[PDB]
């Protein structure tokens, strides 16, 4: 596979949002590492599908709304930042306020 | 011109008069007061102020006034104050807090916190800055637990253990000459600071003391050793010439005495108390008693903090499968229910809040949770401002005392126990710069940085292959400050006085700095900050009641805590 | 033919603890308001004051139950024990400092139990 | 009183005519004999035995008697014996094998096993004790292959390499001095003990002798190198005069002799055959009737072991995709076929049971598994139980014969070829503390501790942040022997007497305990533990088909082998 | 997300539950490190859940029974242990012979 | 679970194999590193299974095709191998040019 720091590293971060996704799947009110984890993948999966930054920019502020999560969730997260191999290489993406 | 104090917070940090929510609790902290001169805070970054010519000195060697690290606008959380100040470090060590920056131009400059070619900036604005937590309950078992108790703010790990052996899996204790030898060696690889505590055990002195001669920094008297009269003695005894602290796990069995007994044998000597509550261990069921006399400094243990729902089911259960204990033996039931009791669990968060139990310790792997010191520390102060309301002493609406009241608890209070507050414990000028940055919101769960020695150990910080440092994933780090031999500079092996007169560290070829155990012997009580208060505590031998001054000290168990289920992935 | 991973097929028979030493049964009450729990090789004449028992019968002995087990006692419970000799050098030191040398001190021993208020020298 | 024998064994491990199964295997070891006093064992905790005037002596000092460490209740399982004992260790080494505790109170007390102040104890009741592995046949290509041996049981690496370079993937050779030094070098953060074999080849003495001298501590000849007759005698030439072994690879192609042209090259003197079955390498097909003579030490690698279904297959496609062979060249095919040979791998079972090839060895990340020596050795000892029955030798129902002759492949007879079983390879008095702590259900699958020098240095242990040490994730993981400057005190690097004597270790400045390798050169056959047969083995060079004393040896491979699906997670 | 070290630790165990949990689903007896890793995630996600220590202590007796797993697994579980967040903090958990 | 460093290791394998069977059900074009992680896996679980070494040899060679993987994905992999648990053992298996 020839797995570099990052891939290995990032490999955590699908695997903590499908243990999210499971969590929210039965009904549970997701807490803070649960809700950047599933935004933080969704933006990763996002690049490796071909959108581009603008496009992730737009879709990270509406994969999770305030009901999804516990009290204060919303409030704790200012912006969800990951970096993922783009059709045309690594780029940055920042989501802003994810969840309003 | 005036900038609304909304906006001045935001981008400075709170300022007098401010209040900032602790983490999801609903304690309060206040800004008594502020060291800035308005107009003319530091910062650091593009087209800001600290820059040659302007905040920044560019006449200065490092010699003359100016500081290698300056903490911009950091809100400290301390015994000795809650309060708005720059922070100044220079040699690894607190030389200056008040106002940072450059006297040309600036009034109200600190005179030795210039800001000058040799400065390195940490923005502290909106941060809480604590001295880093001092764990004096440590089980040396698992090299794993070091960065567990630095991710929440643990700067200092007093215990003893040889790894996963039985005897360390039961006791802080690491016995002999030998294993002591070993172990500070071990120590060296360990970025956090440590202490050792020998074996509290015989009937003869030189078995004891040869330990304090070979390197440990205190004594363990421990029931799973034989907590009888001679051996609390004779380490007393030891402790009393050597200058260093014991730590007592008392005989719950009451095998060769009762409290009672064991109170006497020491005689007015003073010795640290362990998880005084007694479910972590001690003279069944009223060894909590010890906590009220002027002698003992009183510590617990992290598992009964605070009192919950799940908490004597939790208990129980660990005890019997951890002493293998049967369910349909009625002398193992017996004994399981004489340790684990509702009433002093109970009792036992009000007398952390009436500041008669002055210290909180892990037990790390032993009976207690590494990383959740200062965690639990919160939710106890919470729990007990829910219960019991804002105490008589509060003013402004502000948590303030119950906060220094609290935080005391573990930085000060376990250092001037252990002998070690010259050099740890606080943030005061002229003490080691081990210190803990906090976001509010993650405060007392997750540490933003740890600062040891004046370098950074630990961070939460994301993607090392990312553009900036903030991508996910963000986790708990080692930073430069552990690597190489910067892990030396940056961290402290306590000892006693005679290993480090007798040239221990030059003979084992120790590297880290060497700190000295002293005045851990005309200590009490009284000494403890914020938590000195003794009184007769009463524990009814048949229902477990704990009375202080004529009152029976009982609580209600709560269902849910803050700083939880919002912040831990499992 | 069900395999258990590590498990004993251990031989026939039963072990005989303390085997050849001297016996002695002697009744002990807790007078105290809180529970005893004493260990099997504890020095028996040094054992927790509040205990009232014939503290002579204890001298150069200890339980005879299993290695590492122990005796409780509730408050107020009132039982007989089984008690066989120290074997090795039959010196004791430490714990309660009523020995501190050879077991054989009968007279001293009793001395010491009797002026820190050791209950039942007689 | 009375206890019966099944809750005798649950309390404090079995006792004399007890047996235990080894895993998940039908091996059955029987305790031999126990050195302990009935009623006197002893045994760690609350209410326990080792208190001080109890089974703890509180009188002397460390020098005194005393031991550092105590295994309380081992069941050893060493090629001495298989029985019940105390294990006293001081100083780094096993100092006595008995009955420890207070000769104050107990009877039978081995004089110099007292539990004092300076004792440290670990319970080793329900467990089996065994020496360390020595692993003899070790490439050193990847740094993450140390824990990967540590976790299986085993303490000492012999071999050779840089890391993952070409010479290295192929041979176990450290070639020339600066390569040697620079691996003496790297050694000292690897938390194993380690000896380091130059390379084997030459035709002038002084290029092969200067390795020696660099701090080798032995050579290896691969046919990759050149195994012709000059470099066969140059190395045993320097061997002789340096005291130091002699693995050898032969010349599978036959290129510049046949197997008797080696023997003749050898000429008598004493030589390490590696794999000697001949699938890992050598004459082809008849390099296994080297185990046969007097002069040479045998050891198989560990893939071919035991015969399984899937076997030839597996070692087919690997020699041809690591030679980058082609299977449309019928020199490929014709090669591969005359190496991988159901013949000979069948009758390496029975050679293994029979005690004509003495030593297992992994030939890690070459052709062979770093973690599995162990494993694998008793796969193959419960296979030649289920084809070959109960060995004559064997009384009273038990496994004990096959299991000391088992046993011994991988802990003494290494440690004689090398020339360092006056360190290291069983659990005798003087010898160092290497002592691996086996659950009986994870016995030769998952170590439980592994003692290095005294200090545990890898364990199955929990979650670092929990109250107690057994929660999960259970996994391997280094402990404090490990870290800091402990690696140096708890793990030996073995070198020659030349390189000794010429000050290499203050020259590198090695910080490692230094052992010498020695008596090398006049042990044969005979000096292997229960493994010391010789005999005429013929390989018939048409049918690849074994004899010995006139009988064909052959076995069927197997579908299924204990110690594997039921432990692993891949 | 700030994981700390447990939090990334025990992300392994819920992967190892999920890999067991599919190898249970296509037929598989399971073997030790498999059942001990399905009760361990089984344990960490009642706590999440909400359910208490006392529940968790009942329920992870019925998760695997012994025709789940392969011949000696039951005997080779005495008991498994966690650590997880429950609404009231940290709470340890030992189910006690969980395959009967 | 007692987990030794390759069972902690392996894990990662088959979380990659997870992420990319996900990037193929929505309808990507696989990768070189993911295409080594399906195939990896496929053998490990196929050990598990009970399989010959001589079966993952034949059935690797099958479990991804060309269209399945971007240009160039085919030729870049020229034998994919694994170690694993069988029945009788750990065996190595070895696929050659597991994708035509
Ligand atoms: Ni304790
Ligand atoms: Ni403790
Ligand atoms: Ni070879
Ligand atoms: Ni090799
Ligand atoms: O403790
Ligand atoms: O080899």
């Amino acid at each position: 596979m020839h797995l570099n720091p990052a891939e290995k590293e990032k490999l955590q971060i699908f695997l903590a949002s499908e243990l999210a996704l499971k969590r929210k799947a039965r009904g549970l009110k997701l807490n803070y590492p649960e809700a950047v984890a599933i935004i933080t993948s969704f933006i990763m999966e996002g690049a490796r599908d071909g959108k581009t930054v603008a496009m992730l920019m737009e879709e990270g502020k509406h994969v999770l709304t305030r009901d999804d999560v516990m009290e204060g969730v919303p409030e704790m997260i200012d912006d969800i930042q990951a970096e993922a191999t783009f059709p045309d290489g690594t780029k940055l993406v920042t989501v802003h306020n994810p969840i309003s | 011109m005036k900038i609304n104090r909304q906006q001045y917070a935001e981008s400075y940090g709170p300022t007098v008069g401010d209040q900032v929510r602790l983490a999801d609790t609903d304690l309060w902290i206040e800004v008594e007061k502020d060291y800035t001169t308005y107009g003319d805070e530091a910062n650091f970054g593009g087209g800001k102020v600290l820059r040659e010519g302007m905040g920044e000195n560019g006449t200065y060697t490092r010699t003359e006034n100016v500081l290698d690290l300056l903490l911009t606008n950091a809100l400290i959380l301390d015994y000795t104050g809650i309060y708005k100040a720059d922070i100044g470090v220079k040699d690894g060590y607190i030389v200056g807090i008040g106002k940072g920056g450059n006297p040309d131009i600036m009034d109200g400059v600190t005179p030795n916190m210039i800001v000058g070619t040799a400065t390195e900036v940490i923005a502290a604005e909106g941060k809480i800055v604590t001295a880093g937590g001092i764990d004096t309950h440590v089980h040396f078992i698992n090299p794993d637990q070091v960065d567990v108790a630095l991710a929440n703010g643990i700067t200092t790990l007093f215990g003893g253990g040889t790894g996963p052996a039985e005897g360390s899996k039961a006791t802080t204790v690491t016995p002999g000459p030998w294993n002591i030898e070993k172990m500070l060696k071990s120590t060296e690889g360990l970025p956090i600071n440590v202490g050792i505590l020998g074996k509290g055990h015989g009937s003869s002195i030189a078995p004891i003391m040869e330990q304090i001669d070979a390197g440990a920094a205190g004594l363990k008297i421990h029931e799973d050793w034989g907590a009888t009269p001679a051996s609390i003695d004779r380490s007393l005894t030891v402790a009393d010439e050597a200058d260093v602290q014991v730590a007592i796990h008392s005989d719950t069995l009451n095998e060769a005495g009762f409290l009672e007994d064991t109170l006497r044998a020491i005689n007015g000597r003073v010795i640290h108390s362990f998880h005084v509550e007694g479910a972590g261990g001690g003279h069944a069921p009223d060894i909590m008693a010890m906590a009220g006399h002027p002698n003992v400094l009183p510590s617990s243990t992290n598992p009964t903090r605070p009192f919950t729902v799940n908490t004597i089911d939790e208990h129980l259960d660990m005890l019997m499968v951890c002493h293998h204990l049967k369910q349909n033996i009625p002398e193992d039931v017996a004994f399981a229910d004489s340790r684990i009791r509702p009433e002093t669990i109970a009792a036992e968060d009000i007398l952390h809040d009436l500041g008669i139990i002055s210290m909180m310790s892990t037990d790390a792997l032993a009976m207690g949770r590494a990383g959740e010191m200062v965690l639990r520390t919160w939710q106890t102060a919470d729990k007990m401002k829910k219960q019991r309301g804002p105490l008589a002493e509060e003013k402004n609406g502000s948590d303030n005392f119950r906060a220094k009241r609290y935080v005391s608890k573990y930085t000060i209070n376990p250092a001037i126990a252990q002998g070690i507050a010259h050099e740890v414990g606080s943030i005061e000028e002229g003490k080691f710069a081990d210190l803990v940055l906090w976001e509010p919101k993650f405060f007392g769960v997750k540490a933003d940085r740890v600062i040891k020695g004046g370098i950074i150990a630990y961070a939460q910080i994301g993607d090392p292959s990312a553009s900036i440092p903030t991508p996910q994933p963000v986790m708990g780090r080692r930073m430069y400050g552990t690597v190489g031999d910067l892990i030396h500079d940056t961290n402290i092996t306590f000892m006693s006085k005679s290993s480090i007169q007798q040239g221990v560290p030059a003979k084992l070829g120790l590297k880290r700095r060497i700190g000295t155990v002293k005045n851990c012997r005309n200590i009490g009580k009284k000494d403890m900050k914020w938590n000195d208060v003794t009184t007769d505590i009463d524990i009814n031998p048949e229902t477990y009641e704990v009375k202080v001054d004529g009152e029976v000290l009982t609580c209600e168990p709560v269902k849910e805590l803050p700083m939880a289920q919002r912040y831990f992935l499992f | 033919n069900y395999i258990v991973p590590g498990e004993y097929r251990v031989a026939e028979g039963e072990i005989e603890i303390n085997a050849g030493r001297e016996k002695t049964t002697i009744r002990v009450s807790n007078t105290g308001d809180r529970p005893i729990q004493v260990g099997s090789h504890i020095h028996f004449v040094e054992v927790n004051k509040e205990l009232l028992f014939d503290r002579a019968e204890g001298i150069g002995r200890r339980l005879n139950i299993p290695s590492g087990t122990a005796a409780r006692f509730e408050p107020g419970e009132e039982m007989e024990v089984e008690l066989t000799e120290l074997g090795g050098n039959r010196e004791v030191f430490g714990i309660s400092d009523l020995t501190n040398g050879s077991v054989d001190n009968k007279e001293l021993i009793l001395q010491r139990a009797k002026e820190l208020g050791y209950k039942g020298v007689e």
